[PDB]
């Protein structure tokens, strides 16, 4: 025959929505905080900051 | 329920031309052969033609050639035979019937038409 | 949902696909094994097989399933469908090609349904495990415990996040339907399909509706006859010739796709803690290969992570700034130590 | 074939010698495991037993079965013989003492045929491994690889190779044809056996084909009668008694007699080559644990033979004069390095 044609190609698995893990680059970025203050005779009070 | 509706009975002359149709209902596929026999009467049955609804693949007796023809339309998904000139041994019922494809072979008839009888003569 | 069944029922046929190991052999079987997926955590695995559950040849009438016994789509009762690993698997659900089933590990897969009279088994080589989720090495979903988030797949009928491919099927090469008539070769043609031939020299490379017997060959050894069929589709898989068929890139959605769900994970025996000051003696007590991973909460973390598979007792250097371990699927758990009274500074 | 089953019909039967673990507890049934054979390749085993497949009471048909239920051999329809290890095995053929069955690997051999009454199950401790052929150790024969020499119990009905011995039976023990006539022991002889028989005090030692009976006694207790038979001759097996005419060695072919064959052995994955001059570096990802064997090819071979299971990392230093390294079941490569272009003599 001189004749047969394998043909197999690599794709995304149904898997790869549900499981997979995504590769971050990180830079300095921002730093907060969210405190909760009291002075004299106001109660608690917080918020982000 | 899946159901056949042919035309009504018809009553005719030789010489010119006839028109008749059987339609699906309750089936959703037109994956399908339907197929057209003609029962004399008091006599058997001879199987006439039949047509796949998809592309309109045509199986045919070998003696009907001409004097009969078999199309179908999919807007309704129905089948369409027709004499271009009828002849007095044409008085008959016709019988179109339902055969899902079930592999190379043509298979069973599941369901059938009521049946419309022609009355063609002098 | 049935509208996705009746999407199936469009142009899907079984088909005859080479399956290793049919009992005890290779050969060419109506329920073939391709692409097995074992990727879920509890269990359960898909099977993508070569005959068509459900799908009887009328409708759907879930309690039937479909298959090709040469050239007949043949529609029975589903009697037993059974499923082995290395002990029978309790098969969930099945749909169009699909299978899904629930099957222990092991390093086989096999598939069968009773014809009565035939048991049309196949069974493929793949390795496939146990994935248990959390940090216990546990064998089955446990009775108890606690719910953490796991990839299984869906017992769902049905989602179109998901799709496979239909093609139109290759020209199925046939020799049975070639017989002699008086000296010479005839090809019986099914009435229903165009039977391509090709025999000694060559001959009509298109096929004729009607039945035909060739001069230029009179023994079948150098004839033989392409039966096709192009009023009903198959999905293109590796195991089948590809025809010149190169249009059509069907669609079909796949029925158990991977979701997000909830798996029991074994709550470990709790240990027991020795906080003598200065340090934290643990006496721990598995039933299953558990995890132990413990960090410094102070400027050098020194974390320390080891896998417990059987009864044991470790100690840890607990500092006045805080030890942190986690131990199974516990919740971390945290110790401050210091201030202890040995020695008299007067 | 056809008439290596009339062979083995001329003198054969089946009999009850023994069975350890029949269903719960040891008992004598008519399939008695005995010299299970283990020792080709693919899994594929050899089990002999004491009931005649193959073979009917009349004729051979061979999807019948007889065995020797207590004093009548009696032929079934084979219904299912299900043979297993520590899964069920797909047994592929059966002839006379013998059946052939690909078996997964396991510690235990146990047999059965249903009568549609009783199951008739027959257990032994027996260990059977699963040998994979060549480098690489999978599990279960593949789908696709080399095509490697391997011995395997082969599947044909008739051979002439190998031969085992039948002999005269025994004497078959019995008190059921023993009844009280009036108020003394009758021995009812079962029209065909001159049945021995022997009382309290020392009584006709030849025994005989009338029913007889004697007043020694009044009870059935303390004389037993042995059955006797010269028509139907049984494989010399350990469990059986000895007939005290020490005559007829007849030969009984063996029919699954090993023979070498061409199995299928899994061909490992295409090993990452990095040829950094002065050295070789090789990142070998098996899905077995498959092992690599390297060897210098000067004056010194120099070699290193590891078993790789998991994703590794190898450094080999070739010189000038070569380094020849095989991986798994792939074909030898060879690697000549020199002449790195580390700095200049300028």
């Amino acid at each position: 025959e001189n004749t047969q044609m394998s043909e197999a190609y690599v794709e995304r698995s149904e898997e790869c929505s549900i499981d997979h893990a995504k590769a971050y680059k990180v830079h300095t970025g921002t730093v907060q905080a969210m405190v909760n203050i009291t002075y004299g005779s106001v109660s608690w009070r917080s918020a982000d900051v | 329920v899946v159901q056949l509706v042919q035309s009504g009975a018809e009553v005719k002359r030789p010489g010119e031309s006839l028109r008749i149709s059987c339609k699906t209902s309750g089936y959703r596929f037109t994956d399908i052969w339907i197929n057209w026999v003609r029962q004399r009467p008091g006599k058997g049955l001879e199987w006439m033609g039949s047509i796949y609804l998809d592309d309109s693949d045509i199986r045919f007796n070998p003696s009907f050639q001409g004097h009969v023809t078999i199309s179908a339309d999919k807007s309704t998904s129905t089948t369409y035979l027709q004499w271009s000139s009828l002849k007095a041994s044409d008085t008959a019922t016709y019988f179109c019937a339902r055969s899902v494809w079930s592999g190379y072979y043509i298979g069973w008839f599941d369901v059938w038409g009521p049946g419309v009888l022609v009355t063609v003569s002098s | 949902d049935l509208d996705t069944h009746f999407t199936q029922y469009k142009l899907a046929r079984p088909y005859i696909a080479d399956c290793p190991n049919c009992g005890h052999s290779r050969c060419d079987s109506p329920i073939a094994i391709e692409e097995v997926r074992g990727d879920a955590h509890a269990g359960v695995i898909r099977i993508q097989t070569s005959a068509m559950f459900g799908l009887k040849t009328d409708g759907v009438d879930l309690a039937y399933m479909s298959f090709m016994n040469g050239k007949t789509q043949k529609s029975i009762k589903i009697d037993n469908l059974h499923v082995r690993t290395s002990a029978p698997c309790s098969l969930v659900s099945h749909h169009g090609y699909y299978i899904l089933a629930q099957c222990p590990p092991g390093d086989t897969v096999t598939v069968g349904f009773h014809d009565g009279p035939n048991r049309h088994t196949c069974t493929v080589a793949h390795k496939v495990e146990f994935r248990p989720v959390g940090r216990e090495k546990y064998r089955h979903p446990p009775e108890h415990g606690v719910e953490l988030p796991c990839n299984r797949y869906t017992h769902k009928r049905a989602d179109q996040g998901h799709y496979v491919e239909m093609h139109q099927p290759g020209l199925v090469a046939d020799h049975s339907l070639l017989s002699i008539h008086s000296a010479k070769v005839k090809i019986t043609v099914p009435s229903g399909a165009q039977v391509k031939y090709y025999c000694k020299c060559p001959d009509v490379r298109k096929g004729i509706t009607s039945s035909d017997h060739t001069t230029t060959c009179t023994d079948v050894k150098q004839c033989r006859a392409y039966l096709i069929d192009n009023k009903k589709w198959v999905y293109n898989s590796g195991r089948l010739p590809r025809g010149e068929g190169d249009t059509f890139k069907g669609k079909l959605h796949v029925p158990f796709v991977p979701v997000k769900a909830k798996c029991i994970a074994t709550l470990a025996p709790e240990p027991l803690v020795e906080h003598k000051h200065r340090t934290l003696i643990l006496h721990l007590h598995p039933d299953h290969p558990t995890l132990l991973t413990t960090r410094s909460l102070g400027s050098d973390a020194n974390p320390t992570r080891q896998w417990i598979e059987r009864p044991t007792t470790v100690n840890f250097t607990v500092t006045g700034e805080g030890l942190e371990y986690t131990w199974g699927n516990h919740p971390p758990k945290r110790v401050w130590a210091q201030e202890s009274g040995e020695g008299n500074p007067h």
